[PDB]
């Protein structure tokens, strides 16, 4: 997250760190969001090429905030199966979404809880909150403490005026300020973009891609969850 | 070694932080870099061993 501020424990209980596991340590490479006690939502390119049915050396961490300290809230659970969208297109980044089935159940509390989905087809509006442990500058370092940033959503047509008409699909949503400086970056992929235009917090987007990070006129691009609500419910079984 | 081994490393537009290897011809070394998760070029390997086997010697 570029141009953001530190989060606090309990502020984003749905945020997950998606990690590769080794003997003695693990490595955060993507974010993810809690859907239910057994399932997380992440981007498709976060898992593309993995052994989907028998994934090894992968885990999610819930209740995480500061990776430099054990705060007692952390729940670490390995991923047992990956469900990549059957129509995922690696070159176009179409249907850039996947589900992670966990080998155990998360316990929900003040620090760990699911995020609600929008209704299928619903269009998000206004300011949204993107969070994660991605780099804090383009090609930079990653923070120990979870970052948050608030950015206005951008319409498809405006986003297409920035990137090109065929480069932004209908099922993508964009977010960022025109002067730049606020964006998601490498290591934030798969993480949550949260909207609140309905009077409640819900998952509007999944961090996907962009031209660099936080560049003027190039807002971040996200997988638009409202296009995949039916898909999630059908596959998170 | 293949000419693609001489190309600079390419993170791409996606925003994962996946550690991959690339052959650095100037240094004459396989080195780590951040891959974003999509649009990989050929000088992009999942291990140092893969990198050395592919881009190692002339
Ligand atoms: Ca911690
Ligand atoms: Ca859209």
């Amino acid at each position: 997250i570029v141009g953001g501020t530190d989060a606090t424990l309990g502020e984003f209980p749905y945020q997950l760190s998606f990690q590769e596991t080794f003997i003695g340590f693990s490595f955060h490479f993507c974010g993810a969001s809690i859907y239910n006690e057994n399932y997380a939502i992440t981007a498709g390119h976060c898992v593309y090429g993995d052994d989907y049915e028998n994934p090894s050396g992968l885990q999610i961490v819930a209740g995480e905030l500061d990776m430099s300290v054990n705060e007692g809230s952390e729940q670490i659970i390995t991923v047992s199966k990956i469900i990549l969208h059957e129509n995922f297109d690696y070159n176009l980044l179409d249907n850039d979404i996947s589900l992670l089935k966990l080998s155990g159940s998360l316990t929900f509390n003040d620090n760990v809880a699911p995020i609600a989905l929008p209704e299928q087809g619903h269009t998000a509006t206004g300011d949204v909150i993107v969070t994660g442990w991605g780099t804090t500058s383009e090609g930079g370092n990653t923070p120990d403490v979870l970052q948050k940033v608030t950015v206005p959503l951008v319409s498809d047509e405006d986003c297409r005026a920035d990137y090109g008409a065929d480069e932004i699909l209908d099922s993508m949503i964009c977010a960022g300020v025109p002067e730049g400086g606020k964006d998601s970056c490498q290591g934030d992929s798969g993480g949550p973009l949260a909207a609140s235009d309905t009077g409640s917090t819900y998952l509007a987007g999944i961090v996907s891609w962009g031209y660099g990070c936080a560049r003027p006129g190039y807002p971040g691009v996200y997988t638009e969850v409202s296009y995949h609500v039916d898909w999630i419910k059908a596959n998170a079984v | 070694r293949p000419d693609f081994c001489l190309e600079p490393p390419y993170t791409g537009p996606c925003k994962a932080r996946i550690i991959r290897y690339f052959y650095n011809a100037k240094a004459g070394l396989c080195q780590t870099f951040v891959y974003g998760g999509c649009r990989a070029k050929r000088n992009n390997f999942k291990s140092a061993e893969d990198c050395m086997r592919t881009c190692g010697g002339a």
